[PDB]
């Protein structure tokens, strides 16, 4: 199906050629062609405002007369519910209204806030859903939706739109966040970059035109910024007054109609659009250049081109508060109230602070605020979300857990503690206390065989220390997946890994004069993978290096060391498990041989090092490198076995409790334990609404 | 103030 015209464009040519689907070729082919026809972009557009240039308008303690009422717009993505239902808390009043957008895609998220839109009357859930991908048009798109629906719901008389993250958090409290609005209720909040506006439009890639499909963000080609308007931007957190709001969504003035034309195809929509039309408005003179945020800029950090493979450009992000910012949220220069961002994966203990900062401590003997519980896993999403990798080590976790049922209970009868699973899991936690990851929660079933009667259970499984010190700058060495360059941490908490993973290995330094040390990749069987030696400068905090290792790794525990000129520093280990599914299913012969044996060339690198072995006295055993060609054939319940063994070697039961009735007469309740993600959370429970409003 | 960092 040949374009409607000649695409010559190098930039259309590479996205049609990376596109995936047809539609995706169908719609790029079409913008482009448009636009070559000079009918897609606005040339020139009416400007409105009286003002020669910009405005730039200029406490909290009163009680007005009348308070206005806030529509808070949540557009929320991931797995922290809690996190989300912790802050929700914190900024609920009965007085307000939530409207929450949840991405399409994160189903476990939506259906958690089901319920808190069915507990709560000013509570609801956009039922439309977009994948808001970053930088996505689809932003703007999802603003403006929300802002149409909000103001046609008549029974909500709302007169801020303020929209929030699930990684944003007040820093004020409500009454006087509603005090200061209530005194500014006639102006608009948005925070302007007030530097160079020619290197304003070029970084952002204004002067490019974009298409969102697919999920990712194509680069399409130039364009023209329209004649007689002035463009401007910053942040996409913004506090928009109703009537700015009923001007944009029902305006058909030659302003909005064409920037919303404009802002179809533009990327980071959201940072821009609110700008350019506000100050080109008859509403100009209402601008406050403030958003009230704090927000966590650090570009040495946050600006590594994270979102390439998602958007064809490089952007930022903001980093995730710590302990030490907390006095940032004390400053009296200007006016702010909310903050961001906040990950309780990252940081925990900076959210409770600002928490009972501003709301007061909760009762002693509360139980759980140290922790954090992040559902990784929920039945309903299915086994094929899952890789077989996470279905793999999941399945093996459980068993560990009905082990330690088993040993746990010194009878001299019939053990009332032994089980058969049953099925898949039905979900897994990541379990934290005091921002040091526990491990994992999974919850299964099985069936007590003592009596024959099926039992919901949770098990917790912790990962045995691993990282060995020998007599420095070297803090800590760590092998995973998913390293997060702005966080400085592996995303893939478990550090969960397969044959068929390509492993990153992350070292972690202290101050101290520049030293350059060796790393050395060990395989199961003694096999030197690879050897490198490494720079640290006297300013490193953090290293990391993905070698280029052929795959298949052989299954079982690898090690990591560092060596100064021969001499031990320090070792870490890490497990490539062996899989006991493929597709969801489980493995047959052949796939398991294929998969077990080791890289498919002879080595995992052209380069041999198997003139170190002896010097670092690491020979090669025959017996064990024949006992892994037998492990690699075999399936079933001896691949059971090999991959438990392997599993027990680096990880403990450290409990395991029961959901409800149980026959095992030494296993607790779940909802009785410290861990358990059934135990009291109060922190991140919501009930009734209290006579003063609030549910905190 | 914002989010993108060039091409
Ligand atoms: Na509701």
């Amino acid at each position: 199906q040949p374009p409607k015209c000649d695409i010559s464009g190098k930039e259309a040519i590479s996205a049609l050629s990376r596109a995936k689907s047809k539609h995706c070729r169908q719609e790029i082919g079409e913008t482009y062609c448009r636009h070559k026809l000079g009918l897609l972009m606005p040339e020139k557009v009416t400007r409105f405002c009286p003002l020669e240039g910009k405005a730039n308008k200029n406490s909290v303690e009163y009680m007005p007369a009348n308070p206005v009422r806030i529509a808070f717009v949540l557009v929320v993505h991931g797995r922290a519910s809690r996190q989300l239902q912790r802050m929700f808390k914190a900024i609920y009043h009965k007085d307000h209204f939530y409207y929450i957008h949840v991405d399409k895609r994160s189903n476990y998220l939506h259906r958690q806030v089901l319920q808190v839109s069915r507990q709560y009357s000013n509570v609801r859930v956009t039922p439309w859903r977009m994948a808001t991908i970053w930088g996505g048009a689809s932003l703007l798109s999802t603003y403006l939706q929300s802002m149409r629906d909000l103001l046609e719901m008549t029974d909500w008389p709302w007169d801020f739109f303020i929209n929030l993250s699930a990684a944003d958090y007040p820093i004020r409290t409500n009454d006087q966040l509603v005090a200061f609005l209530s005194r500014y209720r006639d102006m608009n909040f948005l925070k302007s970059h007030g530097r160079d506006n020619a290197r304003f439009i070029r970084k952002q890639g204004l002067d490019r035109l974009f298409l969102e499909c697919d999920a990712h963000m194509w680069r399409l080609g130039d364009r023209r910024i329209p004649e007689g308007i002035a463009v401007d931007g910053g942040s996409d957190w913004f506090l928009l007054n109703r009537r700015f709001v009923e001007y944009v969504t029902f305006s058909t003035d030659d302003l909005v109609t064409k920037m919303k034309q404009f802002y179809s195809y533009t990327l980071l929509p959201a940072e821009s659009f609110f700008h350019t039309v506000l100050e080109n408005s008859p509403h100009c003179d209402t601008m406050v250049d403030n958003n009230l945020r704090i927000t966590n800029w650090n570009r040495k950090l946050g600006c590594k081109c994270q979102y390439k493979h998602i958007v064809d450009w490089c952007g930022c992000s903001p980093n995730d508060f710590k302990p030490q910012d907390f006095h940032r949220f004390q400053q009296t220069a200007r006016p702010t109230f909310f903050a961001r961002k906040f990950e309780a994966v990252v940081n925990q203990e900076i959210i409770g602070q600002l928490d009972y900062y501003l709301y007061g401590n909760y009762p002693a003997g509360t139980p759980g605020l140290r922790s954090y519980w992040e559902n990784v896993y929920d039945e309903p999403d299915g086994i094929h979300s899952l890789s077989d990798v996470t279905l793999t080590l999941y399945h093996s976790f459980a068993r560990l857990g009905l082990r330690r049922a088993e040993t746990s209970l010194h009878t001299d009868g019939e053990n009332s503690c032994r089980y058969y699973p049953m099925g898949h899991p039905a979900s897994v936690h990541l379990y934290f206390l005091a921002d040091r990851f526990q491990g994992f929660l999974i919850k299964h079933h099985a069936t007590n065989l003592a009596v024959s009667k099926l039992e919901t259970l949770e098990t917790w499984v912790m990962p045995k220390k691993v990282f060995k010190i020998a007599s420095g700058r070297l803090q800590f060495s760590e092998v995973g997946t998913d390293w997060d360059a702005k966080e400085r941490l592996f995303r893939n908490f478990g550090g969960l890994l397969g044959p068929m993973d390509e492993p990153v290995g992350m070292q972690k330094w202290g101050k101290g004069p520049n030293v350059t040390v060796t790393v050395i990749w060990v395989d199961p069987v003694n096999v030197i993978a690879a050897t490198y030696d490494i720079l640290i400068e006297s300013t490193a905090e953090f290293t990391h290096y993905k070698p280029p290792l052929n795959l298949p790794l052989r299954p079982g525990v690898w090690t990591v060391k560092i060596l100064h000129h021969w001499v031990p520093v320090a070792e870490t280990k890490f497990l490539v498990a062996p899989l006991t599914f493929s597709n969801r299913q489980p493995i047959k012969p052949e796939e398991a041989l294929k998969l077990h044996n080791g890289p498919l060339r002879n080595a995992y690198m052209e380069q041999s090092f198997q003139s170190l072995n002896p010097v670092l006295s690491l020979p090669i055993n025959p017996a064990q490198v024949e006992q892994a060609r037998r492990n690699a054939a075999s399936t079933g319940t001896a691949l059971e076995g090999w991959l438990d063994s392997l599993v027990g070697g680096m990880w403990t039961a450290m409990d395991i409790c029961a959901t409800g009735p149980t026959a095992c007469p030494v296993m607790q309740t779940c909802s009785q334990t410290a861990w358990s993600s059934f135990s009291p959370d109060p922190k991140s429970e919501l009930g009734a609404v209290k006579p003063d409003g609030r549910l905190r | 103030e914002y989010s993108g960092g060039g091409q």
